């Protein structure tokens, strides 16, 4: 079974480098090209570099020609991608293949911005005294004014999952992301069922639980 | 060499025969491949060299080369087909990719359940006021919010973002917000969403009064 494992991404300073790493299993570097290709907001698939590890020739996407190094290490099965003066047009999924491209990995995010991580504050949208009895409510919470993405939620830690929907993030006029998690839920389950909504933003070791009540 | 991908979107039923097309801007020979991507999750080769079907791939996909032109077809789509392809030409560096098809589930009609949040005590408490507006599982996705405040036509202030089709129903939800300051919002008395839908005979608004419980 062939794999291919990126690893190395997080949030990094404009003009900044980051390293990453592409571990392979299942066949040998030597043997194939190794590529890094990207993904950025709206931007599509761009391809970035490519090596040849047996003799370590190299090939470059001119937007990346000179600041960014692609390299190799067979005794590790693993290639790397070198990055220096990052910008913010660099932002993007990062994925590594292998020669067409018949494995990818799962890629790894990279993130250039001078903002500093920030948790957010979790509030409740909380089910309208106006519901209609017997039917369906609406509740939700309001994960606002974090950075970076991304931030994950779940509801009564996982056991409620149904009529669950977690929207895109926004991102505000202010630089940080906003997101909402809804669920629908009957009327008559509102004075006698607890709702959390369960948020995690692992770029700021965030964890919050928000009890979402009538 | 750049690929034009069309179509950027489409509908389609389990069962249907779906063209997706690349032009390349020269001659590629059949230095092509279409890759599927879902979600989260790697791309995956479906065909190589223009006509190849990968091993493991299913029979029902297959791609044609006439000159310049690329097609990818599925023959009788699946459950499982719904995602976005690409077409990439890798006869000279830098290998390109198209812009992407996204293939989606064609339904009924399904108007949307509207809901309408007031600022929590504690958001306003911490100095800002965000009003939100659900529209809940609804089909085509093509829909309108639009926000009153005392009967005032909203522009400007809202923002907006809406999930992809759903697992199990195949439908869409929308979430807005209506950002004001506190200032402003305690300004004003009755918070209106008004949501227009194919679903829906005439528009439907809910709203509420700011500060009743």
């Amino acid at each position: 079974e062939v794999q291919l494992v990126e690893s190395g991404g997080g949030l990094v300073q404009p003009g900044g480098s980051l390293r990453l790493s592409c571990a392979a299993s299942g066949f040998n570097i030597k043997d194939t090209y190794i590529h890094w290709v990207r993904e950025a907001p709206g931007k599509g698939l761009e391809w970035v570099a490519r090596i040849y590890p047996t003799n370590g020739y190299t090939r470059y996407a001119d937007s990346v020609k000179g600041r960014f190094t692609i390299s190799a290490d067979t005794s590790k099965n693993t290639a790397y991608l070198q990055m220096n003066s990052l910008r913010a047009e660099d932002t993007a999924v990062y994925y590594c293949s292998r020669w067409a491209m018949d494995y990818w990995g799962q890629g790894t995010l990279v993130t250039v911005s001078s903002a500093s991580t920030k948790g957010p504050s979790v509030f409740p949208l909380a089910p309208s005294s106006k519901s209609t009895s017997g039917g369906t409510a609406a509740l939700g919470c309001l994960v606002k004014d974090y950075f970076p993405e991304p931030v994950t939620v779940s509801w009564n830690s996982g056991a409620l999952t149904s009529g669950v929907h977690t929207f895109p993030a926004v991102l505000q006029s202010s630089g940080l992301y906003s997101l909402k998690s809804v669920v629908t839920v009957p009327s008559s389950s509102l004075g006698t069922q607890t709702y959390i909504c369960n948020v995690n933003h692992k770029p700021s070791n965030t964890k919050v639980d928000k009890k979402v009540e009538p | 060499i750049q690929m034009t991908q069309s179509p950027s979107s489409l509908s389609a039923s389990v069962g249907d025969r779906v063209t997706i097309t690349c032009r390349a801007s020269q001659d590629v020979n059949t230095a092509v491949a279409w890759y599927q991507k879902k979600p989260g999750k790697a791309p995956k080769l479906l065909i190589y060299s223009a006509s190849f079907l990968e091993s493991g791939v299913p029979s029902r996909f297959s791609g044609s080369r006439s000159g310049t032109d690329f097609t990818l077809t599925i023959s009788s789509l699946q459950p499982e087909d719904f995602a976005t392809y690409y077409c990439q030409q890798h006869y000279t560096t830098p290998p390109t990719f198209g812009q992407g098809t996204k293939v989606e589930i064609k339904r009924t009609v399904a108007a949307p359940s509207v809901f309408i949040f007031p600022p929590s005590d504690e958001q306003l408490k911490s100095g800002t006021a965000s009003v939100e507006c659900l529209l809940n599982n609804f089909y085509p996705r093509e829909a309108k919010v639009q926000w009153k405040v005392d009967n005032a036509l909203q522009s400007g202030n809202s923002q907006e973002s809406v999930t992809e089709q759903d697992s199990k129903d195949s439908t869409y939800s929308l979430s807005s917000t209506l950002t004001l300051s506190k200032a402003d919002y305690e300004k004003h008395k009755v918070y209106a969403c008004e949501v227009t839908h194919q679903g829906l005979s005439s528009p439907v608004t809910k709203s509420f009064n700011r500060g009743e419980c």
